[PDB]
């Protein structure tokens, strides 16, 4: 995210979530935020909103 | 220094002089070269996402 | 030599530990045992994750 494109990638499609699962791949919060599914769907969703709001 | 950054042209109306961009603050010219390095920190991390992906 | 040695002991009375390799020196101490001030006057800290339980 330090690059201003990270907007224009989340804007794109779902691949900047691949791009950000790929660079953050060892996130301990995804695995922390990873036994409730709906829960990690929500904070994924509300990621993008904010970050293309 | 900001007072070193004045130009003008005299082309069709006159010397029209101008300024750089410093109203902000002072003139950061070599700010950090560190910034512009990638370092091993994140050196490593890319390599680690990066040779996988070769692979 | 040991007056070209250098030793780094390590207990729970000596939490730092110091390392001098052919370039730089560096000291690591834990993230969850007790660490130090962890001045940290530039941007350098190297979370040494865990290589099975993956964490700091």
């Amino acid at each position: 995210f330090i690059t201003y494109r990270s907007k224009k990638l989340i804007q794109e499609s779902d691949q900047h979530l691949k791009d950000v699962e790929k660079i953050l791949q060892n996130d301990k919060r995804y695995l922390v935020l990873d036994c409730v599914p709906e829960e990690r769907r929500k904070l994924i969703v509300a990621y993008v909103d904010d970050l293309d709001r | 220094p900001q007072s070193d950054l004045r130009w003008s042209k005299q082309t069709d109306v006159g010397i029209t002089h101008f300024r750089s961009g410093m109203s902000h603050e002072e003139d950061q010219l070599i700010p950090n070269l560190y910034r512009y390095i990638q370092p091993w920190e994140s050196e490593f991390i890319d390599s680690q996402r990066v040779w996988a992906e070769y692979a | 030599q040991w007056e070209n040695s250098f030793v780094s002991v390590y207990s729970k009375d000596n939490p730092n530990l110091l390392f001098n390799m052919c370039g730089f020196e560096c000291r690591i101490l834990p993230k969850c045992r007790t660490s130090y001030e962890e001045f940290t006057h530039k941007d350098g800290v190297w979370n040494l994750q865990n290589e099975v339980t993956k964490e700091r």
